[PDB]
């Protein structure tokens, strides 16, 4: 329908309220952004999916969580994220849970765990988590998924994944072979020509390759992960302050380039959230009293 | 009262009769069944377990609980029938017969309201009295378990919770699974202690202390193909049926349950 | 009028007695299908939704509409039923004595004319008279559907639509999915505040505002099978009927969560201050049975204690753990015992042998088998595990030994807690604590250097990095290299394996007692800082337990109390 | 190794009820 | 239980039609000492097809007779059951199990009958299938009491398909092992069949072709088990003698022998 005024205004904040999640990656999303805008201007490819996109990169610089912050911006949670673990996917036989079963076999009443998914909710956001880690032809499965936009469930359904957004995240230590100037993005743009074959690559949208997080973006990410601690886990009448020392030592400790925000994320439960644990297990500081964390060297 | 007497087995009149065994233990599960069983809404639990561990010997637990009055009186003077979902669709060769049969149970049951029917084998439901055209009796009591107005009690292995339990997921939201565990080996000697005076005399020996606290850990260290409040039991047996069938008294102990399992697996203990 | 009382439930009349519970909230649903009712020809709003989201409650809130006059004057004053399909059926033996009664339902409404049919379990629908290729209730329903002349909600579960109503998909044209999803937190919460008059008056016992935002909220994140607008008024009930048995006051956060501590099996009540204590010294607890490994037995008690407190990440498991070391100093003991201090017994550990996961194929035993294999009946022997007890020690066994692609289907594992089977259930692994205890000696290096846990520890930690994707290790919480045993931990070893050797002997009634020049002689004997603790296992097993069980078969020491004394040292 | 059981679900080979002719 | 799905056995013992059974009383003892037990007192007996598993009950249902029981066995009648009998004839809804509901409606009332049914292969998907009603989900609530003693028969392998891989279904029914017998053991079977033998076909059957049967059994067959494949030498060779008509030996057994398995002479 054409949209309510402020959902107009939201739309075109789309950037600047996937941003509240997403610290950086800003390219990463402005290009799925643009497929939400063409989507609700009217312009979406009635053959094509969405979107669909291959959020490659470094491992835990944001490719679920810009998928869940993509699945919470269009239905209000990350639940709502179809989430197809493609790590489960190590053989060629596991396709029959893409599409379910053929006739004559055992779970074919069932038919498929993703062609269901979206029978029930065709707008939605399909992640393949980890589609490096699957078979060679189970994203071979997913090849008129992404041009024709559809996928024959074997009961026989063609099921609309034309208004899905399909996101591949593919997970591509420090430095390569060899002599080279400073230090990226061709080098993971040419192993997805050579792990994912080229018919497959055709059909993505916008292949991402995702940016380090760097130092200014960890400060940011330390507010949001004590975000999470605060106000959702500290529902106890207890309120989490930090100085603001005390974010830069969790930002000192937390920046690595190559991994990020998961390094962040085990510093926060290594200084912060288990000497707070037990704290309150100890009721040092409980329920019905504000903390706040001064800077411990 | 005639209706489910004709369809099943009352388990209250059977525990005044004294034909269940003693349930020694078990408390803390009776109390979990009688607390869904208290519910407004889906009050029917279902003793989800591993085969053999007693699941069935639980609601034997309430059966004789409601008898001694130890239930709440929620739960006081109800009666705790064991439906024989085979009884219902015996003779059902013609369409709704079967939906008469168990429509007429449920009818009872909303006229009396002291019934507590108890389903053992619950994987069963799923498919009882279902024939080209007809409607099974999971579609028949689904309004009745989701409104509160029919209690019942369920009884599954856990094997067979999911093949026809989970593979129908409305029925499953109707019930409430009451994990009824594998018991420790303690556990089982005070399980067994109470059933020592059962088959003391049924085989017609005296079985003494150590031959309860054997059976129970050697059963434990020993077998595994069954689980302890049965396989503890199976020892104590065959070494007392073995004396009713040596002697056509002599006292059961350590040794006479050794050789029953090493007579049982091949393994000398 | 009596007609319809004998085949099906008045549902605007139960409104008018208040027999319906209150319907608060999805109303934006009630509206919409008041939207489908009164429609033209295909006026037949099925209800389709997750097992649990309130699809009757939502016709049961419409039937409250009707009396209430919230409804429109095109549904004014329509009194609805509950058509009982299996009533139907009862009562018929012969030929045409259902599709007569069934006539003589749709003859009523004809004449009524203000009927709403409700069948709960639209499913049902096909094959209820006969076949699907024959006269049942729903090829009679199919011309009378179609033309707009009868009313009709329909209400299936989703996975019951997909089965039955979308396999004659001719039946599937006549009904209008109005999707039925699943409440929010925040919406099942006014949910309850509706429904908190019927359950405060059924057990007697009051409901605090808190506990209705605790049901929601520890429904939502530790229930993964149930559907929030049920599995939040089971946590209501139970702790209702918990309170109306123990006083034949009120409902606290806590009785809440210790029902829910009592279904899954999950410790998310509030500890009380005897319990809370072992929490502290969970340290010195599970020092009872490891001995030495100081940063580990750390490392998995702010794991449990962070999980305790309610500080762990509601989307991620408790603990992510892997236990790299030199073979023998306790990878494996202490998994069991972090599974002893939450359980009390070691076989409540879900020891997965990951050694005999070399095959690059053995994936399938961790999530059943994919539709079209057997195997599919089982859901794998990971997932059901953990579908039983969510709140776990997984403990994955020698996990070096296996192939990468299992280690690949354990990455959403560790990140999102999730592991969906073969057969199509998601698993939360949220609650359990995932050990992958690693076995990757000589006590030099290779070549020309100047140099226990000293060029151990990083070189093991490069191991890991060589051998698995830097993805797996990313997920990892805490990666512990364990020490290799000292000569003053292997002394405290003796101590603990010659008390199991002591408590075999208590079932001898006898007790072992050694001595301070025998325990170091075991100790001397038993010491080897590349093998640790299993050659002190094997001196014990060779110089006391087969030496004492010569011993008892001489009847040379019977039940008296042998105390095992040195041969000669120093 | 790695030959795929083909698990191959026969029909559901089921009970059938009964209308019946009504005779005095 | 009607003499319409089965017949009474011990009342064959007594009037003495059931085969006298020579050896095999280490086995009966065991199924007398499952068959005393309070619950559980479900004796499955696992053997090769044709190894004497009803001759095992035949000899029970003649101990009986014999006063051999102990006293919890005492005037026990044994129907033997057909398990697919019960199965035969059901196309609708109801037949299998009104037909399984009579015949355990029949020892409550009653209230001596010891079941003896073979093939519980068939008992797993008696019916239509394990969620559906089937005779392994009638039996069992009445298996774990003691308030039915059903003597069972697989061979080994319906064993482990049907009831190894049914939960609960393990725990209800008690393993009694009949193993294959011997050389030595399966001559003594045939000389105390051999009062049956030589009166049924009106002949003599000499020692020479026992000893022969149960080595020439052995020897060249190998689909089928020895103590049927050895008292098939010396029943047949009996009604070869009767049909060329007398006195059996090693050479009358010895052409039966040789119509069977592909030897020309
Ligand atoms: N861009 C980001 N914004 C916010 N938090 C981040 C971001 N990147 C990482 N994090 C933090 O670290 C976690 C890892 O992010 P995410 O789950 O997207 O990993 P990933 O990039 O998919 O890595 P992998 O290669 O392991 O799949 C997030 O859940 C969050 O806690
Ligand atoms: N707590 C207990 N007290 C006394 N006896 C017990 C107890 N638990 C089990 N038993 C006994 O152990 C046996 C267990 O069999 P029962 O049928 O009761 O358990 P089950 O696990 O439901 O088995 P099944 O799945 O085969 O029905 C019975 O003899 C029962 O009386
Ligand atoms: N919006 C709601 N307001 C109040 N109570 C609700 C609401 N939705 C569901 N309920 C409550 O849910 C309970 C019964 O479950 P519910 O009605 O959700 O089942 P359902 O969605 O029809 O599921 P099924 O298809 O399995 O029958 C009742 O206590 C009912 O009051
Ligand atoms: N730190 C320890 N505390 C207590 N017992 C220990 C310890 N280390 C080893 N043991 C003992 O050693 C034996 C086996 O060691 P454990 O089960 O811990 O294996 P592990 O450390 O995983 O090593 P690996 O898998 O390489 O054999 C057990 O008897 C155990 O009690
Ligand atoms: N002691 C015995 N042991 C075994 N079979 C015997 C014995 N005595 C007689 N038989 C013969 O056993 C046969 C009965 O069938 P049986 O061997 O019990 O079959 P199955 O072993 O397959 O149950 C008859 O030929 C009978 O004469
Ligand atoms: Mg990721
Ligand atoms: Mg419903």
């Amino acid at each position: 329908f054409k949209l309510t005024e402020a959902e107009t205004t939201r739309l075109l904040r789309m950037e600047e309220e996937l941003h509240k999640r997403i610290i950086g990656q800003e390219d990463a999303v402005k290009a799925v952004s643009k497929a939400i805008r063409r989507t609700r201007a009217g312009l979406k490819d009635p053959k094509r999916p969405s979107g669909s996109f291959i959020f490659a990169g470094p491992s835990g610089v944001g490719k679920t969580e810009l998928s869940k912050a993509l699945a919470n911006f269009l239905f209000g949670d990350d639940d709502a994220l179809i989430q197809i673990d493609m790590g489960e996917f190590h053989d060629r036989f596991t396709a029959s849970r893409l599409f379910g079963a053929p006739p004559g076999y055992v779970g074919y009443e069932e038919g498929g765990q993703l062609t269901e998914k979206v029978r029930r909710k065709p707008f939605s956001v399909v992640l393949f988590d980890a589609i490096e880690k699957a078979h060679q032809e189970i994203y071979n499965s997913l090849l008129q998924v992404l041009e024709d936009g559809r996928l024959t469930d074997g009961q026989g359904r063609t099921v609309d994944f034309k208004n899905t957004v399909l996101i591949f995240t593919s997970n591509l230590k420090p430095v390569g072979l060899g002599f080279s100037k400073g230090g990226m993005k061709q080098k993971v743009n040419d192993e997805l020509k050579k792990h994912f074959r080229p018919e497959f690559l055709n059909r993505i949208d916008d292949i991402i390759v995702f940016h380090q997080l760097t130092r200014e973006e960890i400060i940011r990410m330390v507010d949001l992960m004590i975000s999470r601690v605060a106000g959702q886990l500290k529902s106890k009448d207890m309120a989490l302050v930090l100085t603001d020392a005390a974010k830069a030592l969790l930002a000192k400790r937390g920046f690595d380039p190559v991994l990020g925000a998961r390094p962040l994320r085990r510093t926060i439960q290594r200084e912060i959230e288990d000497q707070l644990s037990e704290k309150i297990l100890f009721e040092e500081v409980g329920p019905g009293q504000v903390v706040t964390v001064d800077v411990d060297n | 009262s005639l209706v489910l007497d004709q369809f099943g087995r009352n388990l209250t009149a059977a525990a005044m009769e004294g034909k269940l065994d003693p349930v020694i233990g078990r408390e803390k599960e009776i109390e979990r069944v009688m607390q869904v069983l208290s519910r407004r809404t889906k009050n029917n639990p279902v003793l989800i377990g591993e085969p053999g561990v007693g699941k069935t010997a639980v609601v034997e637990g309430l059966a004789q609980a409601i008898v001694h009055g130890e239930v709440p009186e929620t739960l006081k003077d109800k009666q705790l029938y064991t439906l024989d979902l085979g009884s219902l669709v015996a003779g059902s060769r013609y369409r709704g017969d079967f939906e008469e049969r168990l429509k007429k149970v449920l009818k009872e049951i909303n006229t009396r309201g002291d019934i507590i029917l108890f389903i053992d084998a619950l994987h069963t439901l799923v498919g009882a009295g279902a024939a080209e055209g007809a409607i099974d009796a999971a579609s028949i009591l689904k309004p009745k378990l989701a409104r509160g107005e029919l209690q019942t009690i369920g009884a599954t292995t856990l094997d067979e919770y999911r093949k026809y339990i989970e593979k129908d997921a409305a029925l499953e939201r109707r019930f409430q699974p009451v994990q009824v565990g594998e018991p420790t080996v303690e556990h089982t000697i005070e399980i067994l202690k109470g059933l020592r005076d059962r088959y003391e005399a049924h085989h017609r020996v005296s079985i003494t202390d150590a031959a309860m606290v054997a059976a129970a850990t050697l059963a434990d260290r020993y077998i595994n193909d069954r689980f302890l409040p049965d396989k503890a039991i199976d020892l104590i047996d065959e070494a007392g049926a073995r004396m009713r069938i040596r002697r056509m008294v002599a006292e059961v102990d350590d040794e006479q349950i050794a050789e029953v399992l090493g007579n049982w697996t091949g393994i000398p203990v | 009028s009596l007609v319809l009382d004998q085949f099906g439930r008045n549902l605007t009349a139960a409104a008018m007695e208040g027999k319906l519970d209150p319907v608060i909230g999805r109303e934006k649903e009630i509206e919409r299908v008041m939207q489908v009712l009164s429609r033209r020809t295909k006026n037949n709003p099925v209800l389709i939704g997750e097992p649990g989201v309130g699809k009757t409650a939502v016709v049961e809130g419409l039937a409250q509409a009707i009396v209430h006059g919230e409804v429109p004057e095109t549904l004014k004053d329509k009194q609805l039923y509950t058509l009982d399909l299996g009533s139907l059926v009862a009562g018929s033996r012969y030929r045409g004595d259902f599709e007569e009664r069934l006539k003589k339902v749709l003859k009523e409404i004809n004449t009524r004319g203000d009927i709403i049919l409700f069948i709960d379990a639209l499913h049902t629908l096909v094959g209820a008279g006969a076949a699907e290729g024959a006269i049942d209730a729903a090829s009679i329903l199919k011309p009378k559907l179609a033309r707009g002349e009868l009313q009709t909600i329909g209400a299936t579960t989703l996975d019951e639509y997909r089965k039955y109503i979308e396999k004659d998909a001719a039946l599937e044209r006549r009904f209008q999915p109005v999707q039925v999803g699943e409440p929010t937190v925040e919406h099942t919460i006014e949910i309850l505040k509706g429904l908190r008059d019927r359950y405060e008056a059924h057990h007697r016992v009051s409901i605090t505002d808190a506990a209705m935002v605790a049901a929601a909220t520890l429904a939502d994140r530790y229930i993964n099978d149930r559907f929030l607008p049920d599995k939040a008024i089971d946590l209501i009930d139970e702790a209702g009927a918990r309170m109306r048995i123990r006083r034949m006051a009120e409902v606290d956060d806590e009785q809440i969560a210790e029902v829910l501590g009592n279904w899954t099996g999950i410790p998310v009540f509030k500890l009380t201050e005897a319990e809370t204590t072992r929490l502290l010294r969970m340290e010195e607890e599970l020092h009872k049975r490891i001995i030495g490994q100081e940063d580990a037995v750390k490392a998995v008690s702010k794991a449990i204690r962070r999980t305790r407190a309610g500080l762990k990440d509601p989307k991620r498991p408790s603990g992510s753990f892997i236990f790299a070391g030199p073979s023998g100093v306790g990878k494996t003991e202490l998994s069991k015992a972090l599974a002893n201090f939450l359980f009390g017994d070691d076989d409540a550990l879900i020891q997965i042998d990951m050694g005999e996961f070399h095959d690059r194929f053995t994936a399938s035993r961790l999530f059943g088998a994919p539709p079209g294999y057997v195997g599919y009946e089982e859901g794998g022997q990971l997932t059901e595990k953990v579908r039983r007890k969510p709140f776990s020690v997984v403990l994955f066994d020698a996990i070096e030994k296996a192939h990468q692609e299992i280690y690949n289907s354990l990455l959403q594992v560790l990140e999102d807690g999730r592991l969906t089977d073969g057969q199509g259930r998601t698993v939360d692994f949220k609650n359990t604590v995932l050990i992958f205890t690693s076995n990757l000696s000589k006590p030099v290096g290779l070549g020309f250097s100047k140099g226990d846990y000293e060029r151990m520890k990083q070189k093991v930690n490069d191991e890991l990095k060589k051998h698995f994707r830097p993805e797996f290790l990313n997920r990892i919480d805490d990666i512990i290299v364990f020490h290799q045993l000292t000569r003053e931990e292997i002394i405290r070893m003796v101590d603990l394996m010659i008390s199991r050797v002591a408590g075999q002997l208590k079932s001898k009634d006898m007790a072992l007692v050694l001595t301070d020049a025998a325990k170091a002689l075991l100790a001397k004997r038993g010491f080897d800082p590349v093998l640790g603790a299993r050659p002190l296992r094997r001196t014990i097993q060779r110089e006391i337990e087969d030496q004492l069980s010569e011993k008892i078969l001489f009847e040379e020491v019977g039940p008296g109390q042998v105390v095992t004394v040195d041969v000669d040292n120093w | 190794m790695k030959v795929l059981i083909l698990a191959c679900l026969v029909a559901l080979a089921l009970a059938r009820e009964l209308e019946e002719l009504n005779v005095p």
